[PDB]
């Protein structure tokens, strides 16, 4: 989708609680920030 | 140059949520529970 | 769970309030308020205001 | 005198620096408006006044250039802070503003003069006519006048334990000056910061005196020593003004009790 | 007439709006009556010059205009953003009036967006400028027949001047790259030159003394509102109301708002002046326009009977009934006081 | 820079002089000043016209740069 | 054009609702796909015969 | 600039319009693929053609 | 305008002088001192979400 | 007026602050171009009817 700032991207599978696209979403999980996978 | 002439103009495309690789194992799945399954698995436990 | 119903209200209110915040727009105007304007143009020009 | 230069200090804006940007009453309404403002969490000059070696002369009045505003504030107990003077190059030749406060009257006086080198005012009355007029030698070509009630209203400090926040924002656009104000008490100030509240400042009077102005001067109102000059303990923040848009939300009285900034951070943007 | 047909079928229709007529028309003004000082300015023995452009502070008291319409036979009155007559009519709070004299030739410089000698470097005007200017021909009153050197004019400066800014410097210009502090031969001029004027000049020479007025509408104080008789307010009533030139209909009544001194206009979420402060003995005022609402008629059929019943949408029938004389729209059309009981429906 | 150039310094010179004498408000100074300028539109419009330029019949030029 | 966008700016809130009208029709489209396909909570794979 | 910014604003307008339209009308196709998928591959149907 | 000049590949012949795109609007223009093609971009803006 | 002379003036750089500071009498009513701006951006034909 494009470029982004401000969140970590991990090796895990979650339910999509923010769709960012293109089958990213992101999420606050934990010691807490937002999280992309 | 067509999408970039477009681009140009401020008319961008957003991607899909859903990339062509997540609806194929969809569907291989619903295969996979009408085939091992029946309707079985569309009610419930497969 | 009732997401759709206060949906549904959301955009009836939501559309009602851009049409009543649309007055503000001056759409190039001198002034958004048509008495001000029937105040101090002249018939002439404040016929196209 | 000799006096030996001071680093300057740098302090947090905070969610300080709000005014109201027109006349009109709104009530429990949240506006955008698109005006000169003061940036949250900004750095801020620290200046501080006080009696250097025991009773020797801090000349802590530098000529602040004016850009396009300024947010001069103060933790101010009594009054030994006075004069906001301006100028575009400070001399004879360039006319110039000028806000006294003796006693209850703000006496501003727009004319062309020559500045003194440490200009200062006496806190304490001239026995026995005054001292006062130190600051300038005489007005040569006057323009403009005006007398009234002091800018100030607040009580003097009685016994104690509490300070005056005397909050002034300066803005000169289209050759019109205008003035806003606002005061409260502090409780602790054990860090001499500026307190993290929400306060809004109104107009109280606009000067239509079209000069340029481009450097901005405060003074001190010291009498006598109590060797020297000396004076108080004081300090004053100033905040420069950029052109900003932010988003004001009414009560249902119509103060403004928060407002967010549209750049500081993408949080306030989605905001 | 809505169904553009002499026979209409049964159901429901609407057919339009009813409004509540104003009853009388009020006007508030500030009581105050002094005439402002304005002959004066265009009366004054000599003008200043026009790079030193006197400002003149006028405030509470009453303007007529007019005097200058029928005097002074011969000027020109080119305004911006305002009619005459109107101006005259509508309420104003910054007024300032500037004097200056200047030639025939350049009087079309004092204008927004205009360039020339005096424009960019005496007197300039704002791009959003509100208001009128006035000039006359002065080749009689400030003429000597040897010369007029009175008048000074600015012709170099480093940079042009800021809209409504004044300067007054005497300073000898930096026409070249070296220094001279006074004036010499090669390159140190001075910055503004004098006039030479005399009656033996043509009329594009001739002096003519120019005299603008700064204006600025938001009139939330109006203190130097024109010459308007006030009548007493009205209240709980729909007036047609005229406060400092607000002119609207609506219903005043008396507001919880608590309007701070320095503010003056109350406003809505849409731009709408709901509440106001009176000119006269201070009160505030709300403004909420009189009961509206649709009309809708519930015959039943053209053919089954010609009685009609009206249903009037949104509108309590307590405040609103049919037997006020007030003539709510449509005078002739009004339905009996008692023909049928009166239903109020949700 | 034959001699327009001079002229036109002169000029500007003697116009900021009858500035100052209007600024000091004496009416006689900036009188023989006006006929001076005067004198020296004239010599301009002489010279410009082709005819030589007299410099004995002005005024004694100041030490000009 | 910065002016032009000054200017602009005068015609009060439309862009918001047009902003808001693509947003709503792109998120409906993501949920189209999302409805007609994702019937199933898991994904069954088939054997290996 | 003013004729410019109406002419351009109302042709936005309108491919906004059209747009809805047809996000209306794919939205109702979508629901019958979401049915159809529903009934006839998650389970067997009686309903004729 | 306001855009990246970059040099262009875009054969201009003799009398050719500006140059524009499907999207009706310039997008090459000769530089009027020196015989030399520029093709003209605005540079990247995107957009931004949060 | 029925035989008004037509001049072609081209290849040239070209100032208008001539007609503005002098010729003091005049009328400088013009369409489809502002004043200063008609001084400012580059033509490329101008025809002069007198
Ligand atoms: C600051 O104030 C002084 C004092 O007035 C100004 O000096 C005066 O300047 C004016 C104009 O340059 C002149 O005044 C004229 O003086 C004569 C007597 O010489 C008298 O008949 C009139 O009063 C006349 O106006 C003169 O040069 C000078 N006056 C004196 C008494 O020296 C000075 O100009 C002021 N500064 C500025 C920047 O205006
Ligand atoms: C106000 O006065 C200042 C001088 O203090 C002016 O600043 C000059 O501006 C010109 C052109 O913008 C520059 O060439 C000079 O170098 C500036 N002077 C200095 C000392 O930097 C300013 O233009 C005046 N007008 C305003 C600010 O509106
Ligand atoms: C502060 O200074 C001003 C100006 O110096 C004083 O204004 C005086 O007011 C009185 C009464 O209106 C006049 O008679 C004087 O001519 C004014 N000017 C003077 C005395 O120089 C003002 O009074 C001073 N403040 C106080 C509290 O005295
Ligand atoms: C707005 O004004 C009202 C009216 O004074 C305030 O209500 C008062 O609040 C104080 C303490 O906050 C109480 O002691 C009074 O009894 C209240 N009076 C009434 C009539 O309610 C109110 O606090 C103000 N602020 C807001 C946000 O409403
Ligand atoms: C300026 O002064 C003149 C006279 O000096 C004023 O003229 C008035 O109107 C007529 C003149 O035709 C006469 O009745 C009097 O000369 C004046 N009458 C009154 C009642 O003033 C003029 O009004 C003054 N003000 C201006 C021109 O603005
Ligand atoms: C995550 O996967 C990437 C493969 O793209 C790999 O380079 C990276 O080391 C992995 N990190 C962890 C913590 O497993
Ligand atoms: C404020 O000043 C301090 C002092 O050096 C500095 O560390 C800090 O980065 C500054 N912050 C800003 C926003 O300028
Ligand atoms: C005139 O208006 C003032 C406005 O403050 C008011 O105080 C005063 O009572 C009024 N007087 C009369 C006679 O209307
Ligand atoms: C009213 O309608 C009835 C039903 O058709 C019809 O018989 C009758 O003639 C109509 N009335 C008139 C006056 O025609
Ligand atoms: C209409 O007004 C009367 C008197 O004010 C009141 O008693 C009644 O409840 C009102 N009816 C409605 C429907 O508001």
């Amino acid at each position: 989708a494009g470029c982004l700032i401000g969140a970590e991207y991990v090796n895990n599978s979650y339910e999509c609680d923010i769709p960012i696209g293109a089958g990213i979403c992101a999420s606050y999980q934990t010691s807490q920030s937002i999280i992309a996978y | 140059d067509l999408i970039c002439a477009q681009k140009f103009k401020g008319l961008t495309v957003l991607p899909p949520l859903l990339t062509d690789e997540m609806i194929a194992q969809y569907t291989s799945a619903l295969l996979a529970g009408t085939i091992t399954s029946g309707w079985t698995f569309g009610a419930g436990a497969a | 769970a009732l997401g759709k119903l206060q949906d549904v209200v959301n955009h009836n209110a939501q559309a009602l309030n851009t049409l009543v915040k649309q007055l503000s727009s001056k759409f190039g105007a001198i002034s958004s308020v048509l008495n001000d304007i029937f105040s101090r143009l002249d018939p002439p020009e404040a016929e196209v205001q | 005198t000799t006096r030996t230069q001071l680093p300057p200090a740098y302090t947090n804006s905070f969610t300080r620096g709000v005014y109201y940007p027109d006349k009109v009453f709104r009530s429990s309404v949240l506006h955008s408006t698109q005006d000169l403002f003061l940036p949250f969490f900004s750095n801020v000059t620290w200046f501080h006044v006080i009696s250097g070696t025991n009773g020797t002369k801090r000349f802590d009045n530098p000529v602040l250039p004016f850009n396009d505003g300024v947010y001069f504030a103060s933790i101010e107990k009594s009054n030994i802070i006075r004069g906001w003077i301006f100028g575009t190059t400070l001399d004879s030749k360039t006319q110039s503003l000028l806000i006294v406060n003796n006693a209850t009257n703000v006496v501003i006086k727009v004319c062309e003069f020559q500045f003194c080198n440490d200009p200062f005012l006496d806190h304490k009355n001239n026995k026995s006519m005054e001292s006062e007029f130190r600051v300038y030698s005489s007005a040569n070509n006057c323009t403009f006048e005006y007398v009234s009630q002091p800018f100030l209203m607040d009580l003097e400090g009685k016994q104690g334990n509490f300070k005056n926040l005397r909050e002034f924002v300066f803005k000169n656009i289209d050759g019109y000056f205008k003035i806003y104000s606002k005061h409260t008490p502090i409780i602790v100030r054990e860090p001499e910061d500026l307190p993290q509240g929400f306060s809004a400042l109104e107009p109280l009077v606009d000067l239509p005196i079209g000069i340029n102005i481009t450097r901005f001067q405060t003074l001190l109102a010291l009498h006598r020593s109590y060797s020297g000059w000396t004076a108080g303990a004081a300090a004053y923040y100033v905040g420069y003004l950029q052109p900003r848009t932010f988003l004001l939300k009414y009560n249902e009285n119509g103060t403004i009790t928060d407002a967010v900034d549209c750049a500081l951070d993408p949080l306030s943007e989605t905001k | 007439c809505t169904l553009k047909s002499f026979t209409v079928e049964k159901g429901i229709y609407q057919t339009s709006n009813f409004r509540v007529q104003p009853t009388e028309s009020i006007v508030r003004f500030p009581n105050i009556t002094n005439l402002c000082p304005f002959d004066e300015v265009f009366n004054a023995t000599r003008f200043a010059s026009v790079y030193a452009w006197n400002r003149k502070r006028i405030s509470n008291c009453v303007a007529d205009y007019s005097v200058l319409y029928n005097l002074a036979p011969f000027f020109t009155f080119k305004c911006y953003g305002v009619s005459p007559t109107k101006l005259n009519d509508l309420c104003f709070t910054n007024v300032y009036a500037d004097s200056f004299v200047i030639r025939g030739d350049e009087v079309r410089q004092i204008a927004p967006g205009q360039t020339g000698n005096i424009a960019d470097y005496n007197y300039k005007l704002p791009d959003d400028f509100t208001g009128c200017v006035i000039a006359w021909n002065s080749n009689k009153l400030d003429s000597k027949v040897s010369g007029n050197y009175n008048y000074l004019y600015r012709l170099f400066r480093k940079s042009n001047l800021k809209p409504f800014e004044r300067d007054i410097s005497t300073e000898i210009y930096q026409a070249g790259n070296k220094p001279c502090n006074g004036v010499a031969g090669f390159n140190c001029y001075f910055p503004l030159r004098s006039y030479s004027f005399r009656p033996t000049y043509g009329v594009g020479h001739q002096p003519y003394r120019v005299v603008v007025l700064s204006f600025e509408l938001l009139h939330a104080p109006a203190t130097v509102c024109g010459p308007k008789k006030s009548t007493n307010l009205v209240k709980n009533k729909c007036v047609n109301f005229n406060f400092n030139g607000l002119k609207g209909t609506g219903v005043l009544t008396e507001s919880n708002k608590k309007f701070l001194p320095f503010q003056q206009f109350g406003r809505d979420i849409a731009d709408t002046t709901d509440a106001v402060r009176d000119p006269q003995t201070l009160e505030i005022l709300d403004i909420t326009p009189c009961s509206f609402g649709g009309v809708s008629v519930i015959t039943p059929g053209t053919n089954t009977s010609n009685q009609v019943a009206v249903l009037y949408q949104g509108v309590n029938c307590t405040e609103v009934p049919v037997a006020i004389h007030a003539d709510q729209l449509t005078p002739t059309w009004r339905v009996y006081s008692t023909g049928s009981n009166v239903f109020q429906t949700r | 820079t034959n001699m327009l150039e001079a002229l036109q310094q002169r000029l500007q010179f003697y116009h900021g002089q009858v500035a100052r004498a209007a600024l000091e408000n004496n009416s006689g100074k900036a009188r023989r000043f006006g006929r001076i300028v005067k004198q020296y539109e004239d010599a301009i419009k002489l010279y410009k016209a082709g005819k030589p330029v007299p410099y004995d019949e002005l005024p004694v030029p100041p030490g000009f740069g | 054009s910065t002016e032009c966008s000054n200017l602009l700016l005068q015609y009060g809130s439309f862009c918001t609702q047009l902003k808001r009208a693509l947003t709503g029709i792109a998120v409906e489209q993501d949920k189209n796909t999302q409805e007609v396909f994702a019937q199933v909570k898991q994904i069954y794979k088939t054997p290996p015969i | 600039i003013d004729r410019l910014i109406t002419g351009r604003l109302q042709s936005l307008q309108t491919y906004v319009t059209q747009q809805l339209i047809r996000a209306a009308e794919i939205r109702a196709s979508a629901n019958l693929a979401a049915t159809k998928m529903s009934e006839c591959v998650l389970g067997q149907s009686k309903r004729v053609d």
